């Protein structure tokens, strides 16, 4: 068959990592068969690294107290989950963060080992009051989607280690809705409007193409059942 | 139910505006004679009613009602027909009273109805009459509602009044759950061909059935195919017997418009969910599936009749011929050589049906038109052109042409040379704006027709057909539409009450051969003696699996639906079932009207009214008060002068719109200058 | 009931009735 | 209300009308004296400011 | 609003007949007319050009108030039905069970300007009668937002903290992380969590202690212990609006839209109301509100309640059959017994139901309906009226879920048909009253800005207590809100707290109540001093716009429509719509109660089986004598009760009933 | 302040238009008279030149002159005097 | 931690005209969306063939009767609207139906041309007696979706041609269910089990291949084009 039109993906660029896409005109109703899949594969299928578990010295009995700093542990934890970091060792690689004296600790005080990198060195984490040295140990690893707090099944090797939630997705918030453009000449077509916000590791344009690749490699499992079957063809550029 | 109607207005009776509140109410003597439920809804409540089922009219004109007389506490069978006078002299028991096998009441005290209408509780020796049945107080149309006693009386009134407005579909499937009044309201209404004497079918065809009786002679029944009803609906009539069958006297031999195998079938059985879905079924609106358009579930046939007549005028005679004054040769492609169209020609809005041309005598042309005739070389053609064209907004095929002529001795009135009628068929689908309704007074127009891919489907992948709203169920007090939603699931799939160790406690008072039932079985709940609330809960716990072992509906009656549009399941279960819905005769194609400029009236030059003419919508008094309260002076002045009455402003506005200029200032309305003349003709010096 | 070619439609009626429905167009 | 007995004692008194309510301006086809129909609102003169007529 | 393309092609015929000759599609006007009447395929590309930004008036009969005509812009929709917006249906009182509406086309430039500016649908949100928002969410949107913003204790992924061996595990870095968690199976939307919001403005109590001097929230972080659903609700509300954190009833949403209409501009409220309807439909379809017969729970002890009250009724009937009490007395005793039985089974049904039942969530969220209908669904129908109007002493003890019997249904039909006949006659009677009210009051229009009178009425405005500082009067928002001061308010030597000529909104009323003054002289239209019509400052704030009234508003017609519109919901010495008809026609009532003519002492005398009342003054003078007052008219309580040995005021009422306005005008003057 | 981008009929917003006039009736007559001037321009332009000036803002492709009038009012390009 | 392994598709054949497909392993929360994105393309956009218009010899329109047969013409329309027929060429081809004498005109009496076939020789169309003759031709076209009856006025055909609605869709019923394992040490996956049933025109794996081809064609537009 033949589509007798052509959809076009045309990006409209908002703020630096908040682009908005439109796809028009799709024959009815194809906004919903591809928009929900595009949102889910944007959210749960792009690889990336994040922090899994941290340990702070001298924190065992009361998990909301750090001696010397302002924030309790339930704030230093969620100041570390929003730490964008890309890694290359597909295995847990640890980092350290040690700082003495009064002053405001940022994310650039961390020492990255070989391979990992922190994409925002100007992110404040704690404010050391006076003469209190903070010593944190982080664990960075790769994955996808958001996988919650995996429990400490080491059971004795990790005394004060606490596990945190993992935001592995480079994208953060994707929403979609469809419309009904040109009901008479184009005869009641659709218009899918994506709205993808990323963290600053990759662009929202590069994060749309990776999910397109993982989806065209996913419906090709069904297309490789009978190659010369007749479906709707689009046409070249 | 247009017969058996008892109307109070008319000649020698009371009026519609001079009628008080006393005649409209239900007197307590209406029990068994007039139905308290069925009556019209407008300004006629109480003035028009209908007879009961068992009622009968006295030789004097009073209304009788049967009763079973009971002697010494023992109910006999001597059925007496009482009138309303001597009903009060005795006392009358209730029909659902525990008679124990001889005539004796089980309990020593019976419910009873006393003289003034009081509802006493009297011991079982003063009782001297009993009702012959329940549903005795109720009419013919009201007795076709399953689960009547769970609806409020306003909604039961609307359900009895919306059953006589349904259209005849092209397939007419019998209801899956009904009362016992479907089979008898079809063979007595007369729209079903009934075999007269017992014979054996010799020859069947779509026009005729010749049966051979046991004693010699034959009889041929002629079915009426595609006859026009009084209201435009179809009157198709098909046989249901084969060419070797043995029939008996009284047996249904051909179905009618709304019948299936001899019983009434006004609508269809449709899978319904009671979830509110995305605001398309918002405040009584109904959304459908696209399966009902693809498979013609709610398609009807509508037949229109157009009539024209060639008369004798004062200048000659009007002639019906193909020779029409100045017109293209393209619009004469379907007309034959003698005027009228060909059978099978598809027409649309504006096409010529009967070519009729009337002599005009004389008028003198403008100089511009007389120049335009002399350039192209065309004659004056003094005869007019009054053809018969189809009205605005109609189309369809052409079934039949009936032509009466003076030259062939047909009976026509004085000064009518020819009279031709043309019938136009039209197969209407279902569309958004059409009005569907259930049996229980629930109704509502179609607001959306979803494709079959985005529609909440079950675990089988079977999508649902309609999606009704939740918020219309509890506040209208017609939850019987839930109960037939439940039983209609059971009758879809069939039950099997496993009495392998004993009949269970809920089914102690069920009859036999309801302990199990094959799928798609038709059941019947009578009106005031039907399925109890404690037996639907029993039949819902055995609801035999579809194709694989898979119970789709649990004991509560609710199922787990997926989302057709997003994919993930809905978080809570949803009541599904099979409802019987009917397509009412309030279609969109008969209601939509528009007018830019049309015919104007005679004395005052305001536009006409109604879709038969063109007609404009009336901008009456309260709309003027609303526009004055807004402060919009100019829209009010435009609606009241240059759109109705300003006779030189009307064509000036049209010229200014076409040439693209500004709308001029309004003049004086030509209905005000009529008032000055009718005041000066009353001898009043209005200056 | 008492119609020869009727479809077999089962009833939930718990009572029996002595008098059947009359010839509805006798008014 | 009571069109006969109002019309027959308006005529004896030779009573005149001035057309000041908004029920008689509705009848005669004039502009009602409320909203955009009063003089201070419908006698607005509109002209381009000069800078704009100036800049055009 | 959608429009059928056939109706819009026939409606806009000369405009398309011009535009397809400006474009070279037809030679002249005659071929253009033939091309339109034949529906050639080129004209649908021209109709979308000539239809854009050309508003149409939509109207639905009957046009009860002035909001029954509203202008919309059109957009071509396939089909043959007008697509109405689901929020204006409250203003039209339209339901979608087969109603029809009329479409008018304004032609000139003045009528197009009036449709675009005066009568647009998104310029009229509030009502001119009361001021409440009429384009507020309703039946489905209310239960959608109620399922969204409620809080379920013990839900999935709650705020745990059980620290000592593991951390809290209820915190979230942002609402984006909470949405990613709820896309897995870990979080419910109605579960209490602790998000960290960086884009929503905190409430005044939290922003005061967190920032204080400048508590702005475009980018500053604060932790909030809420649900996820209240965050997804508050993202719909505007940026500067404080965080709410409440369960959205209908009264809460009325308060929210009223505050948005007071403080924010008119184009913000319309977009906010649209976002609220979108989220309301999307969560009403996920709310899981279905009706089955397994959800209609019957009370498990209905039978013993009905047995106990049947025993009491049996004792009353035995006393009647013995001969102790007569016919009407045993009628009244049965009525009292079964009313108590009805209310007791109502309490049992109310306490039996779970709080998340689909039948009881629709009532409790204020979406639709009330409780009494639910009491007639599961439970007891109660007493049923007569055709006469009295009560049947039987009564109906079945419910509409158990099903009624034959006799109870036949009894119920009496009232169920009398109500329908009364509804028809009542909506016949109300239009006559609206017509007379429009006709008597059409020349009351606003004429100038200020007449500078100093007369004014006084307002009751929150009477003392018993010690007790000052509790509010219940009806302040209908008598004291949206007025203007005639006098400067002054506290106890104080200062001028609220000066002359202010709008008397909410903060001024709260300041007057804090200052301890319980009476305010208010400028009004009864004391306006212009020649023809009223003035702007004497009238006050127009309730529909929210600001001062303009100088051409026909406020008499708005005042007549505001009284004439809700007259259909007035069921009923008289109490219903004949009482309003009696007051506005200034007739003498049938239950005419005498009033005093002067202060003094009342001699109450009985006599020849009606009454006698003679008031003797204290000045003195000629006594006042009222002879014949029938025994059905009982005397009148204020202060024991009236009888003899009594002091009378000037215009004190003497019997119960209704004092005629002519006597109180003659005695106590116009004020 | 900051609301959204308005679409269709409601652009320019009626709140930022009522900062220019006294009440909403003067806006009706203002926009009506300005649209009648633009419509009188578009016709006496297909003949000799005349004095009715406008539009002062660059219009769209097919823009009704009432919306052109409202965009001229919104950008403070006209003046008016009440009668 | 990412499971670096690709999902594989496997197939179980239950009957001749329906089958099940297991796709595993997916991401947690991705079974339902994948199954629905396959169902919504299967149920709407699989091309097939159906009869477009018929023409009988003795009739002029749709609302009449044929002499001798038991059904009227509109009942034969509703009975012909359930034929399953798989064409192979682009042009509208015609097939014929000639029967004379008493009997039962079924769907196994249609003689088709070269390229097309009829897939149910047991469908009942009409029933005839000794005075009846049924002579009707059918027009079989190729398409997808569902398109209503193209009007006679909007075509060049004569009076005899009867437009019929067309349902070009071979698939009948499609459903799914997932097996969300999700063990509590965060090695989670899904398992999608599609269930496809077609109307004897194409096999289920030929119905899934065209849906996969359509989705590969469409989701490739969101690739590095932009
Ligand atoms: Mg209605
Ligand atoms: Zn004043």
């Amino acid at each position: 068959m033949l589509i007798s039109q052509r959809p076009t993906l045309s990006e409209d660029v908002l703020t630096d990592n908040r682009s908005q896409f439109v796809i028009e005109p799709l024959e009815p109703g194809f906004g919903y068969t591809l928009g929900n899949s595009l949102r889910r594969t944007l959210l749960s299928s792009i690889p990336g690294a994040a922090v899994t578990s941290i340990r702070i010295d001298g924190v065992l009995h009361e998990f909301t107290t750090v001696p010397g700093v302002k924030e309790d542990v339930t704030e230093i934890i969620l100041n570390l989950k929003s730490l964008v970091v890309s890694s290359e060792e597909d295995e847990p690689v640890t980092m350290y963060l040690r700082k003495q004296g009064p002053g405001e600790v940022t994310a650039g005080d961390i020492v990255p080992p070989a391979g990992v990198t922190v994409h925002n060195p100007g992110m404040h984490i704690a404010t050391l009051n006076d003469k209190g040295k903070l010593e944190v140990e982080l664990v960075v690893e790769r994955g996808r989607g958001y996988v919650p707090a995996v429990q400490n099944r080491a059971s004795g090797a990790e005394i004060g280690r606490i596990p945190v939630d993992s935001i592995y997705s480079p994208v953060l918030k994707v929403t979609y809705k469809v419309d009904a453009t040109r009901v008479e000449q184009r005869t009641d077509f659709d218009k899918l409007i994506l709205d993808v916000e990323t963290k600053n590791s990759i662009s929202p344009r590069d994060a749309l193409a990776s999910a397109g690749k993982t989806l065209v490699e996913l419906f090709g499992l069904a297309r490789e059942l009978n190659v010369e079957a007749e479906g709707i063809e689009i046409g070249p550029s | 139910t247009h017969k058996r109607r008892l109307s109070a207005l008319g000649p020698g009776g009371l009026s519609r505006e001079r009628a008080g509140l006393e005649v409209r109410d239900v007197h307590p003597s209406h029990y068994g004679r007039m139905c308290p439920i069925e009556t019209p809804e407008g300004p006629n409540i109480g003035l028009i009613g209908s007879l009961s089922v068992y009622a009968r009219v006295n030789p004097f004109g009073f209304i009788e009602t049967p009763y079973r007389k009971v002697v010494d506490g023992v109910v006999s069978d001597e059925i007496v027909y009482l009138t309303a006078d001597e009903e009060d002299r005795h006392v009358v028991a209730q029909a659902n009273s525990p008679i124990d096998a001889d005539g004796r009441f089980v309990e020593p005290r019976v419910l009873v109805r006393r003289k003034a209408g009081e509802v006493e509780y009297v011991p079982s020796s003063e009782v001297d009459y009993m009702d012959v049945s329940p549903r005795q107080m109720v009419s013919v149309a009201t007795a076709m509602i399953p689960f009547l006693e769970h609806d409020d009386a306003n909604r039961a009134l609307m359900g009895a009044n919306m059953q006589r407005q349904a259209v005849p579909l092209v397939r007419s499937e019998a209801p899956l759950v009904g009362t016992g009044m479907e089979l008898r309201a079809a063979i007595d209404a007369g729209d079903v061909v009934v075999a007269e004497e017992s014979g054996v079918i010799e020859e069947v065809s779509a026009d005729y059935i010749t049966v051979m009786h046991d004693n010699g002679t034959r009889r041929t029944y002629r079915m009426r195919k595609f006859a026009r009803s009084n209201h435009g609906t179809c009157a198709n009539q098909c046989p249901i017997v084969d060419a070797g069958d043995r029939v008996e006297a009284g047996q249904v031999i051909a179905d009618g418009p709304c019948t299936d195998d001899g019983e009434m079938a006004l609508g269809k059985n449709l899978l319904v969910a009671i979830m509110p879905w995305e605001g398309h079924n918002y405040e009584d609106a109904i959304i459908l599936s696209n399966r009902l358009v693809e498979e013609d579930v709610l398609t009807s046939i509508h037949i229109e009749e157009h009539e024209i007549d060639a008369r004798d005028t004062k200048l000659g005679a009007e002639e019906i011929t193909r020779d029409i004054p100045n017109i293209s040769d393209e619009v004469l492609a379907d007309l034959d050589e003698r005027g009228i169209v060909r059978i099978g020609a598809e027409v649309r809005d504006g096409d010529i049906l009967v070519g009729k041309v009337t002599p005009k005598g004389e008028t003198e042309l403008t100089p511009e038109e007389r120049l335009l005739r002399a350039i192209f070389g065309e004659k004056a053609r003094e005869v007019r052109d009054t053809s018969l064209k189809v009205p605005h907004g109609e189309s369809g095929k052409v079934i039949g042409i009936r032509v009466f002529s003076r030259e062939d001795e047909d009976e026509l009135p004085a000064g009518v040379n020819e009279l031709v009628r043309v019938y136009v068929a039209q197969k209407r689908k279902i569309s958004d704006g059409d009005k569907l309704a259930g049996r229980h007074g629930n109704k509502g127009v179609i607001g959306k027709i979803l494709p079959v891919e985005d529609m909440p489907f079950l675990a089988d992948g079977t999508p649902v057909d309609i999606i009704l709203n939740t918020h219309g169920v509890p506040r209208r007090m017609n939850i019987g539409q839930i109960l037939e939603t439940h039983l209609g699931w059971c009758a879809h799939s069939g039950w099997k009450v496993d009495a392998a160790k004993g009949v269970p406690d809920w089914a102690a008072r069920l009859p036999d051969e309801l302990l199990e039932a094959q799928p798609n079985a038709i059941v019947s709940t009578p009106v005031f003696d039907g399925a109890q609330e404690a037996e639907l809960q029993g039949l819902l716990s055995c609801t035999l699996p579809n194709r694989d072992g898979d119970v789709l509906v649990d004991a509560d009656g609710k199922a787990m639906l997926f989302d057709g549009r997003s994919g993930e399941p809905f978080p809570y279960p949803v009541t599904v079932g099979y409802m019987y819905i009917m397509k009412l005769h309030h279609l969109v194609d008969d209601k939509i009207h528009a007018r830019s400029t049309g015919p104007y009236s005679m004395i005052t030059q305001q536009p006409l009214g109604g879709k038969a003419q063109f007609g404009g919508q009336r901008f009456g008094e309260m709309e003027c008060w609303a526009m004055q309260a807004y402060g919009a002076a100019y829209t009010l002045q435009e609606l009241l002068t240059i759109k109705s009455d300003d006779t030189v402003g009307r064509v000036k506005v049209y010229e200014a719109i076409v040439k693209g200029e500004n709308i001029p200032e309004p003049g004086i309305p030509e209905s005000f200058k009529v008032l000055l003349k009718e005041l000066q003709s009353l001898c009043l010096n209005v200056e | 009931n008492s119609v020869p070619g009727a479809p077999n439609r089962v009833s939930f009626a718990k009572l029996r009735e002595p008098l059947e429905v009359p010839g509805l167009l006798d008014v | 209300q009571e069109t006969t007995r109002v019309l027959t004692d308006a005529a004896i008194n030779c009573r005149s009308d001035k057309l000041n309510g908004l029920k008689e301006n509705v009848i005669i086809g004039k502009l009602i004296p409320a909203g955009t129909g009063i003089n201070r609102y419908r006698n607005i003169a509109v002209q381009p400011t000069e800078e704009a007529r100036a800049a055009a | 609003c959608g429009l059928p393309k056939l109706m819009a092609l026939e409606l806009f015929k000369p405009f398309v007949m011009k535009r397809l000759v400006d474009l070279n599609h037809a030679q002249n006007i005659k071929s253009a007319k033939r091309m339109v009447e034949r529906q050639r395929p080129q004209v649908w590309d021209v109709l979308e050009e000539v239809i854009a930004e050309h508003p149409v008036l939509l109207n639905r009969a009957p046009t009860l108030h002035r909001l029954g005509i509203q202008a919309f812009e059109p957009m071509l929709v396939e089909g043959k039905a007008i697509q109405l917006h689901p929020l204006v249906c409250e203003a039209f009182n339209a339901d979608f069970d087969g109603d029809q509406m009329a479409v008018h086309l304004p032609l000139s430039a003045e009528a197009q300007a009036e449709a675009r500016i005066l009568m647009l649908s998104s310029n009229n949100i509030l009502s001119p009668a009361s001021g409440r928002p009429l384009a507020m969410p309703r039946l489905d949107m209310v239960t959608g937002l109620y399922y969204l913003t409620t809080e379920v204790p013990g839900d999935t992924g709650e705020y745990q903290p059980a620290s000592g061996d593991h951390p809290e595990t209820g915190v979230y870095s942002s609402p984006a992380e909470a949405i990613m968690a709820a896309d897995r199976g870990v979080l419910s939307v109605r579960a209490k969590i602790k998000v960290r919001l960086t884009q929503l403005r905190p409430p005044v109590e939290i922003e005061a202690e967190l920032f204080g001097h400048s508590g702005w929230q475009p980018g500053d972080a604060w932790m909030a212990e809420t649900t996820l659903g209240r965050v997804m609700f508050n993202e719909l509300l505007p940026l500067g609006y404080p965080f709410v954190n409440k369960q959205m009833h209908k009264k809460v949403q009325a308060a929210i839209i009223n505050d948005l209409a007071e403080r924010y501009p008119m184009i913000v409220v319309a977009q906010t109301v649209d976002k609220l309807k979108d989220a309301g439909f999307y969560w009403a379809t996920r709310s899981g509100v279905t009706v089955s017969m397994a959800d209609v729970l019957v009370p498990p002890r209905k039978k013993e309640i009905l047995d106990h009250y049947e025993e009491r009724a049996d004792k009353v009937e035995k006393q009647f059959q013995r001969g102790a009490l007569n016919h009407d007395e045993r009628n009244e005793a049965l009525v009292e017994i079964w009313k108590e039985a009805t209310d007791e089974v109502g309490q049992a049904l109310r306490e039996h139901y779970p709080d998340d039942n689909p039948i009881i969530t629709i009532v409790d969220s204020g979406a639709t309906g009330n409780f009494t209908q639910t009491r007639t669904l599961a439970g007891m129908k109660g007493l049923v009226t007569n055709p006469k109007g009295e009560f049947i002493p039987r009564p109906v003890k079945s419910s509409f879920r158990e099903g009624l019997t034959v006799l109870e249904y036949f009894i119920n039909t009496h009232g169920a048909r009398k109500g329908l006949a009364d509804t028809a006659l009542r909506t016949a009677d109300s239009g006559y009253l609206t017509r007379r009210l429009v006709d008597v009051s059409q020349d009351v229009i606003v004429r100038e800005h200020d007449c500078q009178t100093e007369r004014g009425i006084v307002v009751e405005l929150a009477e003392r207590a018993p010690d007790g500082t000052l509790i509010r009067d219940p009806y302040i928002e209908t008598s004291a809100y949206a007025r203007t001061l005639g006098t400067d308010a002054v506290d106890e030597a104080g200062n001028v707290i609220v000066e002359r000529g202010q709008d008397l909104g909410d903060p001024e009323i709260d300041a007057l109540l804090a200052a301890g003054i319980t009476q305010v002289k208010v400028r009004s239209v009864l004391t306006c001093a212009t020649s023809t019509g009223v003035c702007a400052t004497c009238y006050g704030r127009s309730m529909a716009t929210g600001k001062l009234v303009d100088i051409g508003e026909a406020v008499g017609i708005v005042a007549a429509q505001s009284i004439g519109e809700p007259g259909t919901q007035l069921t009923m010495i008289t109490g219903g719509l004949p009482r309003v008809q009696e007051l506005f026609e200034a007739r003498v009532p049938r239950g005419k109660a005498p009033i005093a003519d002067v202060t003094g002492r009342v001699r109450l005398e009985d006599g020849e089986r009606f009454y006698k009342i003679t008031i003797v003054p204290d000045d003195g003078g000629e006594e006042v004598v009222y002879d014949k007052i029938s025994k059905r008219q009982r005397l009148r309580v204020f202060k024991r009760v009236l009888s003899d040995g009594d002091h009378v005021e000037v215009g004190q009422q003497l019997m119960e009933g209704s004092a005629d306005p002519h006597e109180v005008l003659r005695v106590q003057g116009p004020r | 302040g900051g609301y959204d981008t308005p679409l269709g009929i409601t652009n320019p917003p009626i709140d930022e238009l009522l900062d220019r006039v006294s009440s909403k009736y003067a806006l009706v007559i203002y926009a009506a008279k300005r649209a009648r001037q633009i419509n009188d321009y578009y016709n006496q332009l297909g003949e000799g030149i005349l004095e009715y000036v406008g539009p002062l803002v660059e219009p769209g492709l097919q823009e009704k002159p009432l919306s052109i009038a409202l965009r001229e009012i919104h950008a403070d390009l006209l003046e008016h005097t009440e009668g």
